[PDB]
């Protein structure tokens, strides 16, 4: 049998520099100011409460 | 004495007038505009200090 073992990602450090460069999108989630992390409070509610 | 119209007045409100109000209707589309273009700039700010 399959067995879940948890997973993440987490990238490489050369691999990261280009992961910035294609990112040029304003992230609706990336943890900034009070306007991102008010987006994703309610982000997170619909969440859990689906899973 | 005088010389005065009233005629001119009523007449300048349903003719030109309306043109100027289709204007300021423009003006309020401005004041729309501005604020969408504030909060880009706000990403932009924190995207170059990062």
């Amino acid at each position: 049998t399959f067995l879940h073992l948890p997973c993440t990602i987490e990238a490489e450090e050369a691999e990261e520099i280009g992961v910035e460069h294609l990112l040029r999108d304003v992230r609706d989630q990336a943890a900034g100011g009070l306007s991102i992390r008010l987006t994703n409070q309610l982000k997170s509610l619909k969440g859990l409460q689906s899973k | 004495n005088n010389n005065s119209a009233l005629s001119n007045v009523n007449s300048d409100i349903y003719f030109k007038l309306k043109k100027l109000e289709k204007e300021y209707e423009l003006l309020t589309l401005q004041e729309d505009y501005i604020k969408d273009e504030q909060r880009h700039l706000k990403r932009e700010l924190k995207r170059a200090q990062e």
